[PDB]
């Protein structure tokens, strides 16, 4: 089913992120926590972005809109470019 | 100079660890939708970093005693993300 597939995908994502952070193992509870926090954060961005973009006169959301949304959420966008370069090296296994 | 817009432009090049479809699903679930796939990728990377920051925070705790993430180390890293404090 689709929910299973998503959960498995996020598990692998979290696994990759933990491996990159320097962890070799993890308690099941910690993986479950971060899997939950990951999907919920994406949804939170969605709500925030929805709320924000409803103020613009343009039908289509822009990248600029999303950057501002992240700032509104207190996300430090200044650090993203550096992070994106590392992530590109990252591998799933 | 311009390290941010340089990043935004080549979003089409990056392939985040989170598939676009999965990020898309959770965004569309919050009622947000975007045709520009760079928007999806930006959000995927922000979400990834959100978790990476927590993982790094946890590791720093684990270094205060080859590395195992435990709830003992992860719990303190969640202090800003609990109940809404007024
Ligand atoms: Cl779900």
């Amino acid at each position: 089913n689709y929910h299973l597939a998503r959960r498995r995908t996020l598990q692998v994502v979290v696994s990759s992120l933990l491996t990159e952070a320097g962890f070799e193992s993890a308690e099941k509870a910690s993986v479950e926590t971060l899997t939950e926090m990951l999907q919920s954060y994406i949804s939170e961005i969605g709500r925030s972005a929805k709320s924000y973009c409803e103020h613009t006169a343009r039908t289509q959301p822009t990248l600029s809109d999303i950057v501002v949304t992240l700032v509104e959420m207190g996300f430090n966008v200044d650090t993203l470019p550096a992070y994106a370069k590392r992530s590109q090296r990252m591998v799933i296994t | 100079s311009t390290p941010l817009v340089d990043f935004l432009m080549q979003l089409e090049d990056y392939t985040p660890t989170i598939p676009d479809a999965v990020t898309g699903y959770y965004l569309n679930r919050a009622g947000f939708e975007a045709s520009d796939p760079r928007i999806i990728r930006l959000i995927s990377l922000a979400a990834q970093k959100f978790i990476s920051d927590i993982a790094n925070d946890a590791l720093q705790h684990c270094k205060m005693k080859k590395y195992t993430l435990t709830m003992e180390d992860l719990t303190p890293a969640l202090s800003e993300y609990g109940i809404n404090v007024k």
